């Protein structure tokens, strides 16, 4: 007559992935992309003070 | 704003010391 055939229900697991804040944007965001123009200024101090020391 | 102030101060000392 009868027996077993399909059984369980209460039993499962799940992993979990993750995205990230957008503002993050490219690494260049404050104190990163400005270092290009901040360097020309610093080269200006170096120079103007080279005039100073000479 | 700090780096600009430093630059201005250095320029002024350069002027004083050319004189």
């Amino acid at each position: 007559e009868v027996e077993a055939a399909i059984s369980d229900v209460g039993g499962q697991q799940i992993f979990s992935q993750a995205l990230l804040n957008a503002n993050r944007r490219g690494e260049a965001k404050t104190a990163l992309a400005e270092v290009q123009a901040r360097h020309q200024e610093l080269l200006k101090l170096e120079k103007s003070m080279a005039e100073l020391t000479q | 704003s700090r780096t600009a102030e430093l630059q201005a101060e250095i320029d002024d000392t350069v002027g004083i010391m050319r004189d």
